[PDB]
């Protein structure tokens, strides 16, 4: 959910956020 | 072929060639917790881990098609790169370990052939850090933030350019003003200033002048 | 269409204007003399007098097929040339303005649309003495120094590398290393290093940090 | 003649010298 410590800024997630955005 | 790991226990080696062949028959949160911790103690290492960070990075995505062990690793610098004022505090030579470890992950981690934007702008904060005034009076600091930007400097402009600029403006500050900048800091910077302005290489005669 | 000839005689005026388009009916010898001499009294005309003395050369050439002027003015320099050092000692300001004049004569009194290279050894031989400990202590001579690098430094480079390359160690070594170096004129070499480590342009960044 | 003072470096001439020559 928005805003969620889910959505809380984290390397390995960038990271597969720009691997798939890729 | 040499990842540079002769500073590491017996055990440790065996454990660390072991992920590379097969990641998945090892504990890939434990094999990231002993080459992040490495790297903050040993300063050869910290400049070459990325090597064998991208081989067992690569080494999982063949065999399992799983990243774990790029995202243990990936998360361990982080909480490391949150604490870095304490740890510059604590130990210089620990905190131009931690940069410099980044900065390698930087170069050799790419993510599809491209770097990891993740790490841009931690990596501009390591080295804003490095041209404060407080910092530019040690060597040892200042070796280091001409080592990342000899070695990463290039790449790291593509990505953000308004970045370096204001980077750039701190060494020349730092150039002109500061009193306690060491002879060996002022060779330093200068080279790297004309390094930048030459597109991100070394002149003939700047080889000559600043090199033995 | 401005030669900068403002600060002459009124009758001078007419002289040079006439000469412009008919050389043949005036003293080549009188008019390339009192050009000369007030180059070396103005600072203006100094950095301008290059125009006027090419639309000459240019205009006699095709009037005449002669160089005459070319060549009483060449020789007069070549005087004040060998008397550089005799010029300094007296005036500062003199001294300068004939290293002003004789680069820009470099820049624009071509040769078969070529450089002088008569002009060459001269004009490194002007600013290697500028990039003298003893000179760049007056940033009078040093913002001299760094007009000529600007103008005409990259051609200089095309015909004689090597003098570029040891001049520019000069220019490193009293940035690092002499202390009667000012505030100004520490701002002026650094400048001048990252143009020329540029391939002699001013980059957007560096136009930011030093100019207005 | 060879080593005569017409021979001398001499800016005039250097220019003539190399404005033939091209």
């Amino acid at each position: 959910p928005l805003g969620s410590m889910s959505r809380i800024k984290n390397w390995g997630d960038e990271v597969e956020e720009q691997e798939m955005r890729t | 072929e040499d990842y540079k790991i002769q500073s590491f226990d017996l055990e440790t080696q065996k454990l660390l060639k072991t992920a590379l062949k097969d990641p998945g028959s090892v504990d890939l949160e434990k094999v990231s917790s002993v080459i992040v911790d490495q790297s903050l103690k040993d300063q050869v290492f910290s400049r070459e881990a990325g090597r064998i960070c991208y081989t067992i990075v690569q080494a999982e995505a063949k065999q399992t098609n799983g990243s774990v062990f790029r995202r243990n690793l990936l998360n361990r610098l982080q909480q490391e790169f949150k604490a870095r004022e304490e740890t510059r505090k604590r130990s210089t030579q620990e905190w131009v370990c931690l940069v410099s470890f980044i900065c390698n992950i930087f170069d050799y981690l790419k993510v599809n052939n491209m770097p990891m934007v993740a790490l841009v702008h931690p990596v501009y904060d390591c080295l804003f850090r490095l041209a404060q005034s407080d910092a530019l009076k040690n060597e040892e600091e200042v070796d280091c933030l001409v080592l990342q930007l000899h070695r990463i400097g290039d790449q790291l402009e593509k990505m953000n350019v308004q970045l370096m600029d204001e980077l750039f403006n701190l060494l020349r500050d730092g150039f002109l003003l500061q009193e306690d900048l060491s002879s060996m800091g002022r060779l330093l910077l200068l080279e790297i200033l004309e390094f930048r302005a030459g597109g991100w290489k070394l002149s003939d005669t700047a080889q000559k002048y600043y090199y033995s």
